[PDB]
RNA sequence: ACUGCUCAGUAACACGUGGAUAACCUGCCCUUGGGUCCGGCAUAACCCCGGGAAACUGGGGAUAAUACCGGAUAACGCACAUAUGCUGGAAUGCUUUCUGCGUAAAACGGAUUCGUCUGCCCAAGGAUGGGUCUGCGGCCUAUCAGGUAGUAGUGGGUGUAACGUACCUACUAGCCGACAACGGGUACGGGUUGUGAGAGCAAGAGCCCGGAGAUGGAUUCUGAGACAUGAAUCCAGGCCCUACGG
């Protein structure tokens, strides 16, 4: 599974950077979490720090869209970011 | 009310203690101004006025003049005439159906 | 409560067939007249809390005379008369444009009781 | 048969008895307000003002209105009736101050204290 | 107080997707035409957020001003010629109407400028004092040379006057309506037309036309005063 | 009182559209100009006893607030004199005003990092919401010819948020119609939709705008705003819980 990023705007407001990337997976599309741990390594973002909101892939062709975010505190993250995202984002250890 | 200005309708050569009277009363007159003659002229401070046109019709491509009519105000220093063209301005309603006050009362030639 | 939304026909006759009910802004209050009596005003309440003060008895007016411009407040003993209506003369009501007898003199009621809350009548001349 | 409640102002304390007979009798007629003797109650010296009461159907007495029969009333706030809305008139089924045989319960107060206690006049 | 998705205002150039209602704007200072929320602008110009819950979140946090106001309610009014301003990154943006007659946002530069306003009735509140109909902003309660349409800049945030524009014949003039909105050009000829409906306006920048006085803007001497046009960023 | 639903009534300033309100009201929101002054002290849950089939709901005891009441500095109406301030055919409004005559508000409340933030009253204006207003545009019908007396208008009033026969008074004798009044038939109006080469012809269920309606009907409280789809009241009509008193 491939990854390249393109966009990497940080949000001045909540201090938190938007990460947009194109995801040349081949074949199985990869799950979240294996997403946020190839897109760690990118930019430095721990799994607990590294967000990924989708890895939408498209028809045919082997390519998603990342639309992942990275943050400077968790604390932040639980107060901004959806109990959803949260739930979906398995954090270190998480059940 | 009774001022002189570019395109005025300035006030007559009557005075009018009128309290609906717009030079001499205390009537803003204020709204749409048309024109018309009289139709009748039996009735206080009040001259039925008429206002003839044409609709072409979409279809036939012709006309058709269409009637109308309009109660107007007719201030006693105005005093319009009987069968005369009149250009009426509106008012707020004085009556039952009145919103309008005339201003202009000339005799036809 | 009066109604005093638009129904009386349209201009010939022909019966005007109300689509709408009576709607709450088209209600009017009641003619509180006012006439000659201890000083009795209420603080009714109106649209958009504008408390109208009504008047319904006074035996006093604010005279105010022409020739010197002084406002004194004198007693009002009876309408001398009225041009809205030929009873309220008799009645002893107080609407205005109507004349009051005060103390300072004879006095045209010059203020709406029902609703300015006052009874302020101009001293004739 | 009323079915007294009678309360202590001066511990708030509220003594519920079941009454019959000559006395219930007695009570028959007492409009809100009233004093009776402590001799209807038992009690040495105790004299009790009338402040309430209510029907075997539940409907609430008022002091206001005078009359011992039922009346409907078109009211939007005071005794015995609480608006769901605010500002909401309802039409309730009240009493009037007058005691009725079909009246059950009749709250009221002590006033014009007695020699013994309030409690020990009453068997306890 | 709602509004839905196929009756937008002319003036809101957001599209008509979604479901029913966008973001109803409050009552406001100026008028409801030409008006955006300030959660639509932050949510679809800038794209600093891009839910709703965290546009109020950035808008109650006190990191968005208009005119330096830390505005915290998303359904805020926005009128033309308004500024926004972020300190965080130095964003000033400027409300515009195209010639379309759409309001959009143009950056500034700097990060301190002035707001331009208009007069519009000029009342005596009593006291002895010139009310000129102000709606937003600190001013100054003049005398008769602050007339009608004068169009008064004003400081930010605390709204001292920087220079009285008046206009006259040859004076610059912003159009604010009609199919010229965005037309800025000289006065030709401010014609007194005595009418019942209201006067009229000359007016010619690159080309001639006639216009209504209520489509002019006195945007400055003969040069812009205020920085009008920056970046068209949508 | 915003959404949401319905499409009976309505052939109508209801609606589309252009103006008007200098004839008006506006809680929330908005900017500037001010102010935020003394007090009084109930009644809640709670305590003690219940009544009631339920619906509901009584008494005595304790007490608080941005609750509620009473007092001082405005607005409102009369009469005045005072300079273009808007708009501008255009004061009738704001008014410099002050004059005297009747005539008023608020919660120095709450939180804090004591930085400040948010609330109360007030004046002017805006905006928002809505009432009112009128030029014009759009059905079938003569096997539907006269219709209208508050009907048409004047003066003075009354009530209204406000103009108004909207109501009342004195008076005038009008008003609409044969270029279709009045009546019957039918219908939620428009944006539009159907179809055809087009001219047209036919329908305007759904998405948006405005209108009306809450079983039929009338009446009313509350509120800035309603005669309220989840308010009441009664009548008609049907139904329903009952310990038969409701
Ligand atoms: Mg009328
Ligand atoms: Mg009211
Ligand atoms: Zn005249």
């Amino acid at each position: 599974m491939d990854i390249k990023i393109l966009k990497d705007k940080n949000n001045s407001l909540l201090n938190r950077r938007e990460l947009d990337f194109v995801v040349k997976y081949e074949g199985s599309t990869p799950s979240r979490s294996d997403v946020r741990n190839k897109l760690a390594a990118m930019l430095n973002a721990p799994l607990e720090l590294l967000i990924i909101q989708r890895i939408k892939t498209e028809y045919g062709m082997q390519e998603s869209k990342g639309y992942a975010k990275v943050y400077a505190d968790e604390a932040r993250m639980k107060q901004v970011e959806q109990e959803y995202i949260l739930k979906r984002n398995p954090a270190p250890g998480a059940e | 009310m009774a001022r002189d200005i570019g395109l005025n309708i300035p006030a007559p050569s009557e005075e009018c203690d009128d309290a609906y009277c717009p030079f001499h009363g205390t009537l803003p007159v204020r709204g749409q101004i048309l024109v018309g003659t009289v139709v009748s002229s039996k009735m206080d401070n009040t001259v039925v006025i008429e206002r003839q046109y044409m609709k072409m019709v979409s279809k036939y491509q012709r006309y058709e003049k269409r009637r109308s009519k309009i109660h107007a105000h007719n201030p006693a220093c105005i005093s319009a005439k009987v069968g005369d063209i009149v250009t009426i301005a509106e008012c707020r309603p004085i009556s039952k159906t009145k919103s309008y006050v005339v201003v202009k009362a000339e005799v036809p030639k | 409560m009066r109604w005093q939304g638009s129904s009386r026909r349209k201009a010939t006759g022909g019966k005007v067939i109300t689509a709408r009910g009576k709607r709450k802004f088209e209600m009017g209050r009641e003619s509180a007249e006012t006439r000659i009596s201890e000083i009795k005003r209420k603080k009714v309440p109106t649209m958009g809390g504008n408390r109208k003060v009504r008047l319904l008895q006074s035996n006093v007016a604010n005279v105010t005379n022409p020739k010197d411009g002084k406002t004194v407040t004198a007693p009002i003993e009876t309408v001398i008369d009225n041009t809205a209506n030929k009873h309220y003369v008799r009645r002893n009501i107080l609407t205005k444009g109507s004349v009051i007898r005060t103390s300072m003199g004879t006095a045209r009621v010059t203020s709406r009781p029902g609703q300015d809350g006052v009874v302020n009548a101009v001293l004739i001349e | 048969n009323f079915k007294v409640v009678v309360s202590d102002p001066k511990e708030g304390r509220a003594y519920q008895i079941d009454i019959k007979d000559a006395e219930a009798n007695a009570l028959i007629g007492k409009a809100i307000g009233d004093v009776v003797d402590g001799a209807i109650f038992g009690l040495a010296g105790y004299k009790v003002q009338i402040t309430g009461g209510c029907d075997g159907s539940g409907f609430v007495m008022k002091p206001d209105l005078p009359g011992p029969r039922r009346q409907r009333i078109l009211t939007a706030t005071g005794v015995g009736y609480v608006p769901k809305l605010p500002g909401q008139r309802r039409r309730k089924m009240m009493r009037g101050k007058e005691i009725a045989p079909d009246i059950i319960q009749v709250n009221a107060k002590i006033v014009e204290y007695g020699s013994k206690s309030i409690k020990a006049l009453l068997g306890l | 107080t709602h509004q839905k998705r196929l009756s937008v205002p002319k003036s809101w150039k957001v599209g008509k997707k979604g479901n029913k209602w966008i973001s109803t704007t409050r009552p406001g200072p100026h008028s409801q035409a030409r008006s955006l929320p300030l959660g639509i602008i932050i949510r679809d110009i800038l794209k600093l957020v891009d839910n709703s819950r965290e546009g109020k979140r950035i808008l109650s946090e006190g990191k968005v001003l208009v005119d330096g106001i830390p505005r915290k309610d998303l359904r805020f009014p926005v009128g033309l010629f308004d500024v926004i301003t972020l300190p965080l990154v130095n964003e000033a943006y400027r409300m515009l109407q195209d010639e379309k007659g759409r309001l959009t946002l143009h950056k500034l530069n700097e990060t301190n400028v002035n707001k331009l306003c208009r007069i519009n009735n000029k009342t005596t509140v009593k006291g002895g004092k010139f009310q000129l109909n102000l709606n937003d902003g600190t001013n100054i309660i003049g005398s008769n040379e602050y007339g009608t349409k004068d169009s008064l800049i004003l400081s930010i945030p605390d709204k001292q006057v920087v220079k009285h524009l008046k206009f006259e014949v040859g004076n610059l003039a912003m159009v604010v309506g009609g199919q010229h909105s965005g037309e800025t050009g000289k006065i030709m000829e401010i014609r007194e037309v005595k009418s019942s409906r209201h006067n009229t306006v000359m007016i010619s920048g690159e080309t001639d036309f006639e216009t209504i006085e209520d489509y002019v803007i006195v945007i400055g001497e003969d040069k812009p005063e205020i920085r009008l046009g920056g970046e068209i960023s949508e």
